[PDB]
């Protein structure tokens, strides 16, 4: 019953997929050994949709990992929950991309996509009936840049019809921890606009802008923003896991959230977010979530919503409220805040409400949201690639792997056409 | 004798139907199990078998099962035959697209067996009665594959259609006027009297009637329950004036394609206020045809009445009837079109209304249900055709049909449609 | 020919539909035109037929001056193919001086040149 | 038959209203939660006067209650009869009038004027044989005065043949306790001699003169103030809700009273009158409650009737009392005091007898008069707007409601013009 199928793509997607799953672990209950340990039945029911059921009445999650490192798949198994996962998705290699795309899907990522093609078709096959594939990877790097593109288009080549979302964290030029990142987001964002259905675009500085300037966290490690990107993971699909008023899969947010098909590349964001000092304080009506939620600060990129027009916004909520004050917000936000949505289009809100709140929470709210400001992202990226694809640096190991000239043009090309087209609808 | 056989697409229609039939059971004197502890009075609505129980003449068709294996699991789990509730495996994703030729194609001949097999114990069905709402995937395109299947194996039979329709202001999907456009081919061509639900409307009316601040889409069901039941009261109940199913659309219908008649329920309104009000037939006569009354966010004063349709029921007195329709043809405000200087049919019940005991609706002793067709019900179209221009002009969301089979000119045939019966309820009012 | 607007044309304007007899009390033009009812009274007596009032409501409260006027933008300026935007019709339900007045003027013309019209 | 509508507009009218209502609630015998408890079938006939017929045999008042504020209607709703009114005539707003005459006719009641219209004229339609509308309200401030005249004027619009009664207590100067009086005052008398056919003018500190030296109350609260008022309240219709020999209703009174149109303003009073400790000693006789009666000090106004002439007086007696002495007395004192009564009209007194006397009072009088000493108030408060016209304070305050200084202008020479023809006849 709408199987959905996770497959972890370099150390970025591997160990946040991870810490997502010890989240929705925690929501269903599941023990770290695997075994079910949830108070209500409404857990039990949709376990299918995530996990396998095994002999003894644990569960094991319908997860392919996948990287071209043993020490990530070292750490994520010696983790808090690695005992859970199958010893036959873990499938890598032994000599990592080094930060090459050329290398992840060429040479090094090439010999290993016959070996997660195979895990991949057996975990479809153990479904009833599959929904989609949700990938997490990252656009920096060669290893989920690298590989995780070329396995996305087998895929989506071997299953034409079912649902594609990636939730993709991407390079950025301030927090910016690997030079070669932009020919990795460009060689990326080609294969991602033609193949995926949904791409869920984060960015680190505005998760570290999250847990400083609303979270107000002194020292938020990596695992903080593995947090906040979860928190969106475990929401957006929310609705075919638990019952609801208004109940929106993903192909919901699909049919309501891209207009045109390559307009696919989303805002995520999610509410309510405190500190620990001011959580105490705070009103957690809806209204006041709604408030949070379309904030400029509240949000997963740098691309400031007010240099642009939303398209569509998802508005997944979830907790035991009623809803006109829900459509009053959904309506107010885009009534006095006319001039950032697209006149032209005039309902951009999606609504969805789910009847089981978080465990520890009353309510929350999960943000996606189409905008024509997410092009800040793309064509920075474009500038950056120009800055170093001009007159030639750092092409050597890439053409040492058999890469060439052309593709790059090309793929500059398709950054350039991309941003085009989300410029043409602001 | 006088069976109906209640069709519950989509979302909407199947919850709306769990709220009628929880109004059905309670006025009737059902059980959730379905027995009868201690008239042929709900032979309309349920069959009996030998050992004593009920069984509703009902499908729930959802192509997803979420909402229906919920009713597997509520109180009502054992009312219903398990097997003509029908699930699919796929949701409708909003869209009619699907609805109408993918996913609805391999579960509507299960669905039209399961509505013979209804049919057949029928001795004299009367009408059906299908529910869905116009922006929903299911209840689109499911409805609009149905109908047409409907309309040739039971083309003498009624089909009365309550449907539940998007609001000017209030909505829960974009894609909402794509599906209600393609709609409206099946309430034309397969359809004998629709009902148009509008949920700001009725909002508005638990807002200021019921002064309930929260309520859910619960409370808007258990009152389009009441509606429902107070159309079918005089084929279940006695009353002094009954009107046939038959004899209540062809006093509706003065023209084939002008079947589209508004709804208002009389008195709404909360038990803390039903106890300072004498609540007099005059005044549910007043108040039915005040626009703050009605279920459609359209102004009646900004149109003109073709169809009056009296339908009263409790301790209701045929002459404080005449007494209250004389006043209603008095007032100025309230033009009705130079077709009908007659103005006004009246039926009368005898069977108080029931009140739901979890409701939020007040006990009253008398009831009325007006239903009345008007020219102004247009505009409820006139910001919706507006409105589907304003996505079709860059073909806003149509790869998505095109994507699951639809044809790309079905939009055209689709808005010339709209503006068809646009015009065909404008000339109608000189 | 004066290219642009005095301010004898206001006068003027506002001893004109004094002369018409309208059924109205004693009281300033200005706040009671906002109201719009009064508008479609004014083209009553050039084409009582076109004038239904069946089918706009006196009231007091922005929200019914509003609804009202935007149903008469659509049946009967739309008949005398006259168009007006919603900020333009926010500002004559406020009772805003000068700008219902602005439509006044045009108003009265599109009527005379229907009159002229050889309708059948 | 012959019901009659009540308006409550301000704080001042609606309490007044409220205490009227109680004392005429004891004497039709009605319980405070609305059931009938009276004695004697006397009580009942005439019910359809003030009260509609409910179900279970309680009586729900025909009164509709108008403010700007909640407060008010919270404290009638909590007060000693707050239950027995209808929960739909609360119709009120929230942001108050702040005694502006502006605020209220043109911007704060004009919104709430539709919803006091659409309850008015359904109990309007829920009575029988409609006689008039008596209403209650203040000069003073911006609510009574403002929003006062709107709906009066709307009223007598829709209804032009009905009976328009108002009591209207209006202000004073050595007991003024609102800066701003003068201007609501002379913005309210304007519509009040133009719409209404009658008015009763009621004056506080006449009120105090009367429980000071008359009454002998050392701490008479405002209470006693609203049942001064209220007496005199219950006299005017006592002939239309009870029998007695001589009949005279509103009209009965209006066709003896003002003749002509505009000279329709005029004196309240009530007898007896007598402290604790002296009622014990007084003689309640029918000559006596005339002596008392036309005292200066029995009335309810600064205008002191001894500086005028009386154009009319209206004297409606209740008790079983024989008439000759009710005659001999009433051309007594219009033939020893001939000099204070216009000579030019003989018999300037309308008779009127009730058979059933007030609860725990053997007989009673009511006074109605018209005096040419009425002006007094009227050339005293166009004196004080004066001093607060001619050069220009406060107008701001209106003048930014949509309020025009030509308005004010005509306002003050209607003002004169009314003391003009007050003068002309005496
Ligand atoms: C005592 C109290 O009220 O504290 C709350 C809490 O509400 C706060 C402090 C929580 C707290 O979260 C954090 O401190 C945090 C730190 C870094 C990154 C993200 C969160 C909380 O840890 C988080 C936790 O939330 C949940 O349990 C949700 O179900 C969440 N799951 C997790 O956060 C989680 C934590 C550890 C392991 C597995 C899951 C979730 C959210 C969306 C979708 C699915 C699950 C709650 C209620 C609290 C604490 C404990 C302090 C917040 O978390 C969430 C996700 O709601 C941070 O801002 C929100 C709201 C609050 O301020
Ligand atoms: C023991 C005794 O004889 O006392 C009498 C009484 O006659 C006196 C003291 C009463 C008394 O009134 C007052 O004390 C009073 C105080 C402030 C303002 C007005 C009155 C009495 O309270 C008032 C009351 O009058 C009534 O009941 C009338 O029906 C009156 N209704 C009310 O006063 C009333 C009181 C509470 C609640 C509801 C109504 C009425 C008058 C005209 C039209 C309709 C109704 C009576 C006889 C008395 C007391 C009890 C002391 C007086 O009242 C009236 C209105 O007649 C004050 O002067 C008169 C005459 C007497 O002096
Ligand atoms: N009045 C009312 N309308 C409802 C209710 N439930 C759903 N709707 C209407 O249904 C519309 C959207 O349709 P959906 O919620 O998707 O239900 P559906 O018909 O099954 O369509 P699919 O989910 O695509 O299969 C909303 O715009 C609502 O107006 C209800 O309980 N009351
Ligand atoms: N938001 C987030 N970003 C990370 C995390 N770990 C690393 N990054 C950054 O994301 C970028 C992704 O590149 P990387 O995954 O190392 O390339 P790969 O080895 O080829 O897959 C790196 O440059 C890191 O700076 C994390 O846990 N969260
Ligand atoms: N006789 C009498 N006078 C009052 C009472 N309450 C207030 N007043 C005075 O009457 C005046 C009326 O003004 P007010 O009603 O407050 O203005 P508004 O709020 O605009 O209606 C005030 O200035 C008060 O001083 C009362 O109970 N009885
Ligand atoms: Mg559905």
């Amino acid at each position: 019953m709408r199987e959905i199928v996770h497959i972890q793509a370099g150390q970025c997607g591997n160990q946040i997929g991870a810490k997502f799953w010890e989240v929705i672990s925690d929501e269903h209950g599941i023990d770290p050994t695997g075994s079910y340990h949830g108070d209500s039945d409404l857990q039990l029911e949709r376990i299918n949709v995530y996990y396998n059921e095994a002999t003894g009445n644990k569960y094991v999650p319908r997860a392919i990992l996948v990287d071209l490192e043993p020490g990530t798949m070292d750490s994520v198994r010696s983790g808090p929950f690695g005992q859970i996962f199958r010893p036959d998705n873990f499938v890598f290699g032994q000599s990592g991309a080094g930060n090459n795309w050329a290398k992840g899907h060429y040479t090094e990522g090439a010999e290993l996509v016959d070996s997660v093609l195979d895990v991949v078709r057996k975990e479809s096959e153990s479904c009833d009936c599959l929904q989609g594939f949700q990938l997490t990877h990252s656009l920096g790097g060669g290893t989920g840049s690298g590989m995780g593109t070329l396995l996305i288009s087998k895929i989506r080549e071997e299953y034409p019809d079912r649902i594609m979302n990636t939730f993709s964290v991407m390079p950025s030029p301030k927090v910016s921890d690997t030079v070669v990142e932009p020919y990795n987001a460009t060689l990326s964002v080609h294969q991602l606009v033609e193949n995926t259905d949904e791409t869920y675009s984060i960015d680190n500085e505005a998760l570290y802008d999250i847990c400083f300037r609303t979270l107000k966290l002194t020292t938020p490690t990596y695992g903080d923003l593995n947090h906040l990107v979860s928190a969106t993971m475990s929401g957006v699909t929310t609705c075919l896991r638990f019952p609801g008023q208004l109940n929106a899969d993903l192909r919901k947010l699909a049919v309501n959230m891209v207009p045109f098909p390559r307009l696919h590349f989303f805002m995520p964001g999610f509410a309510p977010l405190t500190s620990r000092g001011s959580q105490q304080y705070r009103a957690l009506t809806v209204p006041e979530l709604t408030q949070q939620m379309f904030d400029s600060k509240n949000m997963m990129a740098a691309c400031d919503p007010r240099h642009g027009r939303y398209l569509t916004v998802a508005a997944i909520f979830r907790g035991r409220m009623s809803m006109k004050e829900v459509d009053e917000q959904m309506l107010n936000v885009q009534n006095k805040n006319s001039s950032y949505f697209v006149e032209w289009i005039p309902n951009n809100v999606k609504t969805a409400v789910c009847d089981i709140p978080p465990r520890g929470l009353k309510m929350s709210a999960t943000f996606i949201g189409n905008s024509t400001a997410i092009q800040e992202l793309f064509k920075r990226i474009s500038e950056q690639f120009t800055a170093m694809f001009r007159r030639k640096a750092f092409l050597h190991w890439y053409t040492g792997e058999g890469m060439d000239e052309m593709e790059f043009t090309e793929a500059e090309s398709n950054m350039n056409d991309l941003v085009s087209e989300y410029q043409q609808y602001q | 004798m006088r069976e109906c056989i209640s069709i519950h697409v989509g979302q909407a229609g199947v919850q709306i139907g769990n709220a009628c039939w929880e109004l059905y059971c309670l006025e009737h004197g059902i059980q959730p199990d379905g027995q009868m502890p201690s008239d042929d009075s709900f032979n309309t609505f349920f069959s009996e078998t030998g050992a004593g129980k009920h069984v509703p003449r009902a499908v729930f068709v959802d192509l997803e099962p979420t909402v229906i294996d919920e009713v597997r699991t509520g109180t009502y789990r054992q009312l219903f035959h398990p097997e003509q509730l029908i699930t699919g495996k796929e949701d409708a994703a909003n869209n009619y697209a699907r609805g109408h030729y993918t996913i609805g194609k391999e579960i509507i001949d299960l669905v039209l067996d399961r509505i013979r097999k209804l049919a057949d114990q029928c001795t004299g069905l009367q009408g059906f009665l299908v529910f869905h709402s116009f922006g929903g995937g299911t209840g689109s395109g499911f409805t609009s594959l149905l109908m047409e299947r409907l309309s040739v194996d039971y083309g003498k039979k009624s089909k009365l259609e309550f449907s539940i329709y998007p609001a000017p202001q209030v909505s829960t999907a974009v894609v909402e006027p794509y599906n209600s456009i393609l709609t409206t081919h099946t309430t034309l061509e397969h359809s004998d009297c629709a009902f148009m639900v509008d949920n700001e409307a009725i909002y508005d009316i638990c807002r200021r009637n019921l002064d309930i601040e929260r309520p859910t889409y619960t409370n808007l069901n258990r009152l389009i329950s009441q509606i429902v039941s107070s159309i079918t009261a005089s084929l279940r109940f006695d009353g002094a004036l009954n009107v046939d199913l038959t004899e209540f659309q062809t006093n509706l219908v003065p023209y084939p394609r002008i079947h589209f008649p508004l709804a208002t329920y009389a008195p709404v309104i909360s038990a803390e206020k039903a106890y300072h009000e004498q609540l007099s037939v005059a005044e549910i006569t007043n108040a039915c045809f005040e626009p703050a009354n009605q279920m459609v966010k359209c102004d009646p004063r900004h149109g003109k009445y073709m169809a009056c349709c009296l339908l009263y029921r409790g301790d209701v007195v045929p002459k404080d009837v005449n007494a209250a329709i004389a006043t209603i043809k008095t007032k100025r405000s309230i033009q009705f079109v130079d077709w009908c200087p007659t103005g006004f049919k009246v039926g009368i019940n005898y069977q108080p209304p029931t009140v739901v005991p979890g409701g939020d609706l007040a006990k009253v002793q008398r009831a009325v249900c007006m239903l009345s067709n008007t020219t102004a019900i247009a505009e409820a179209w006139a910001r919706l055709d507006h409105k589907f221009d304003l996505m079709y002009a860059k073909r806003a969301f149509v790869h998505w049909y095109v994507g699951e089979g639809m044809e790309e000119g079905e939009f055209s045939e689709a808005r010339e449609d709209m503006a068809a019966l646009e015009k065909d309820y404008e000339e109608v009012g000189v | 020919m004066a290219s642009s607007v005095d301010e004898e044309a206001l006068h003027q304007l506002y001893l004109w539909v004094d002369n018409i007899p309208l059924s109205r009390p004693k009281r300033n033009l200005s706040r009671d035109f906002s109201d719009g009812v009064l508008v479609a009274e004014v083209i009553k007596f050039y084409f009582p037929k076109m004038v239904e009032m069946h089918n706009y409501v006196p009231a007091n409260s922005l929200q019914q001056k509003l609804s009202n006027w935007g149903h008469l933008n659509r049946k009967v300026l739309k008949r005398l193919n006259f168009s007006v935007p919603d900020d333009v019709m926010r500002k004559i339900a406020q009772c805003a001086p000068g700008v219902v007045e602005l439509v006044l003027i045009p108003l009265r013309q599109r009527l005379e040149e229907r009159q002229r019209r050889r309708k059948q």
